[PDB]
């Protein structure tokens, strides 16, 4: 029954501000403190002031609290605790919306920025909810998109130090925020039912069934234990298929690539209480190591407990990794180079018995090798 | 003539080919399933809508295959088999090529919107996370006096993620644009008609320094062809290439056009250590912004050295209290009272005099050159009171209330 009142509250608040901006632009086309305010608000939202650094943290955390209130409203079922706290958070988001409005260079491109729509589709409906005594579930899920600010927060802080960690956190949080958002959108359409059929054609899916069904479809598994049946939910599933198969099929391999590109022979040589060790470096390969070890560890030598510690800037090939495992009790291998003082400390070379520097006897040029 | 470029041609071909084949195949399945099969006297049939067929073809060509809808006539099933063999290839090749074309778009296009009374500096040439971070931490350093200068990077490339993070940390005072100083349209975008200066950074670690110098000389030629009177500061790797830009028709050191020749400077700092051992270190530390900051792990010789590294070169107007002192008296005053080391003065055309003898007086409004920990420390020499208002010499108390 009442849904159009909540929807109208977002459309009139969007449209009226857009009209005011167009009128103001045409008036000043035909016919200082504000720059200090712009740059102050800019330093706030950029996290350059301490008050900014906070405000940004509070906007993030309260957006998560608002999202969790939406999950509770979606897993359940104006005098209620949930409508009260989510209204309080909406008032806080409205203050932050004005701070971005001040900070922005162009008011028109600001009034069409993505988070301005998240605000239009949430603050006005949250006022209407208490006014009409009706906790409408509505577009509130869109707050999940505020998760997508995490790479900016972790960049306004110096914590996200490397290009691969930046790319990793961007991929994961982009995926999760879009998946949570699209699940809320399908949940709205299927539980609404279609307007062309007077909302009679509808399904009572939970949010969690929609979240599962979107994972099952974007992976292209498509069990069909759950499926959309409204014409809006089916046209949404068609649009979702054209977009999110591309996302899943590109994101999951790039996550697997970043998680695969990790040093497996990092860490440090733990010097045993009374044993000697020899560091070995330079040309380290299955051919050099096998010929070295079969002479060094040969049974015709007297029995002496010397550990061999290979140090090399590379991953072992599978043949060498097998050979290292056959000598596990007396041979150890570390990623690194004798050119770094940190790697020399790892191999514990202060208290090695000797260091052996092996040469590539079959290099293209012996002076570069020497 | 509207579809102007090869990628827009390919884009519109892919989209409309896909949509027309998908709409056509949906009509074909709708005919077969609602017809029913002729072998069974049309008794085996389904009353699908066209829209259910259009949906079912999308659900099958994407390989999702819910099976909420499926074909049941032998003709509709053999059509679905033929459709699967053809359209899986189309979907799996078209959707990535659409995503590629939509991805290959300039993200740092657009134009510098010149704020009403702020200055800006254009920066170009070798722009990378390594060059930009080292540049910005000296340019925006807190030991300099507070001035609102915007930095506008112009470069023919997309920022790496490290540089894009650095640009976002300086969002209030640093902006970046895709483009080259070789294009008059890009020079207009960066608004270089009303920039304060243009800085042309060099790749000091290029495979060949003459190709790098030739590129940077062409950039100055381009910048000054667009507007002669912009101050250009350029980094050069070789001294003999400096002759080429001295011969540009519109290059003028009297406007402050300036070629920072890395080889000229490097070897002259080294020559100075041949005359006064270690002076290369004294003088090189003096020309980058650093602030002292002890640590408990630091040995006492390192604390002395590091306290010295915290000082750099500054310029200020000497206060009226210095007028008609000899230079030695002004230097004694600055040191013994103000804790400031006065090296030199710009004598009124004008000429720079370093440690001049008793024969020169300080004029009115003389620029002096100082060594100090920060610009805000040197401002004591400008605020320095009449002797009546600065007898106490607890130097933090020197301030603009001199009268
Ligand atoms: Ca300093
Ligand atoms: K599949
Ligand atoms: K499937
Ligand atoms: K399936
Ligand atoms: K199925
Ligand atoms: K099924
Ligand atoms: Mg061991
Ligand atoms: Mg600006």
């Amino acid at each position: 029954r009442q849904w159009y009142s909540f929807l109208a509250s977002s459309l009139v608040t969007f449209g009226s501000g857009l009209v005011v901006i167009i009128i103001y632009r045409i008036v000043l086309w035909l016919c200082g403190w504000m720059t200090e305010a712009k740059d102050w608000a800019g330093e706030l939202i950029s996290g350059q002031t301490t008050t900014g650094r906070i405000l940004v943290g509070l906007v993030f955390l309260l957006s998560i609290a608002s999202l969790i209130i939406y999950f509770i409203d979606a897993s359940t079922n104006s005098s209620s605790t949930t409508q009260q706290v989510d209204l309080a958070f909406n008032v806080f988001f409205m203050i932050y919306f004005f701070i971005r409005f001040v900070a922005a260079n162009d008011k028109l491109w600001f009034w069409v920025e993505l988070f301005s729509f998240v605000d239009y589709f949430t603050i006005p409906p949250s006022f209407v909810a208490i006014y009409l005594d009706r906790n409408w579930l509505g577009l509130r899920f869109l707050r999940a998109l505020q998760l997508m600010s995490i790479p900016d927060i972790l960049t306004y802080l110096n914590v996200l130090k490397t290009s691969t960690l930046i790319r990793l956190v961007q991929l994961v949080v982009s995926f999760v925020s879009l998946w949570l958002t699209a699940a809320g959108f399908l949940h709205l359409l299927e539980n609404s039912g279609d307007p062309f059929f007077d909302f009679g054609n509808a399904q009572h899916l939970t949010y969690w069934e929609c979240l599962y069904f979107l994972m099952v479809t974007m992976s292209t598994v498509g069990f069909g234990d759950i499926f959309a049946t409204t014409v809006l939910g089916r046209t949404f599933v068609v649009i979702f298929i054209m977009i999110f198969i591309g996302l899943f099929a590109s994101f999951i391999p790039e996550i697997a690539e970043i998680l695969g590109k990790r040093q497996k022979y990092g860490g440090s040589y733990k010097k045993e209480r009374g044993k000697r060790h020899v560091v070995v470096c330079g040309y380290i390969t299955f051919d050099s190591v096998s010929n070295f070890l079969k002479d060094f560890l040969h049974k015709d030598r007297e029995d002496v407990d010397v550990e061999i510690v290979f140090l090399h800037k590379g991953l072992p090939g599978l043949e060498l990794e097998g050979l290292l495992k056959r000598h596990f009790t007396q041979v150890e291998y570390f990623w690194g180079s004798v050119m770094d003082a940190n790697d020399l400390e790892r191999v514990k070379i202060q208290e090695a018995d000797a260091c052996l520097v092996l040469a590539n006897k079959y290099c293209q040029d012996p002076d570069q090798e020497d | 003539n509207v579809l102007k470029t090869s990628t827009l041609i390919r884009l519109v071909q892919l989209v409309v080919s896909f949509v027309s084949l998908w709409l056509t195949a949906a009509g074909f399945l709708h005919l077969l399933e609602n017809s029913g099969d002729p072998f069974f006297d049309f008794g085996n049939a389904q009353h699908l809508t066209y829209w259910e067929c259009l949906y079912f073809l999308m659900v099958t060509m994407s390989t999702v295959g819910f099976g909420d809808i499926f074909a049941t006539t032998v003709l509709g099933r053999t059509f679905v088999v033929i459709f699967i063999m053809i359209f899986i290839g189309l979907f799996a090749s078209f959707i990535p090529e659409i995503a590629e074309i939509l991805g290959k778009r300039q993200k740092y296009g657009g134009s510098y919107k010149k704020e009403r009374g702020k200055r800006h500096v254009v920066v170009c040439g070798y722009i990378t996370f390594d060059s930009v971070s080292n540049f910005l931490k000296d340019f925006l350093h807190k030991d300099r006096e507070d001035v609102d200068v915007e930095i506008v990077f112009l470069h023919k490339g997309l920022p790496g993620l490290e540089l894009e993070g650095l640009l976002k940390r300086h969002f209030t005072q640093v902006e970046y644009f895709w483009g080259s100083v070789m294009d008059a349209n890009d020079l207009e975008r960066v608004k270089i008609q009303e920039a304060d200066a243009c800085l042309v950074l060099a790749n000091k670690y290029c495979q060949d320094p003459d190709q790098e110098d030739a590129a940077n000389i062409m950039r100055v030629i381009s910048i000054k062809n667009y507007h002669s009177d912009i101050k250009v500061i350029v980094q050069l790797l070789q001294y003999h290439n400096k002759a080429y830009l001295l011969n540009i028709p519109s290059w003028d050191w009297k406007r402050g056009d300036d070629a920072v020749c890395v080889a000229e400077l490097k070897l002259g700092f080294i020559a100075q250590s041949c005359l006064a051992p270690g002076f290369s270190t004294l003088m090189a530390n003096l020309f980058t912004m650093r602030s002292y900051k002890p640590t408990p792990e630091m040995s006492q010789w390192q604390t002395d050295y590091m306290r010295g590294t915290g000082m750099e070169m500054y310029t200020e107007y000497l206060s009226s209290a210095f007028n008609a002192l000899t230079f030695p008296e002004a230097a004694e005053l600055c040191f013994s009272k103000l804790k400031l080391l006065l090296l030199a003065i710009e004598v009124r055309e004008s000429t720079l005099a370093i440690n001049p003898g008793p024969k020169v007086k300080i004029e009115n409004a003389t620029q002096g050159f100082f060594i100090a920990e920060s610009a805000e420390e040197v401002k004591r020499a400008f605020y320095y009171c009449k002797n009546c208002h600065a007898n106490v010499s607890d130097v933090r108390q020197i301030k603009k209330c001199k009268c």
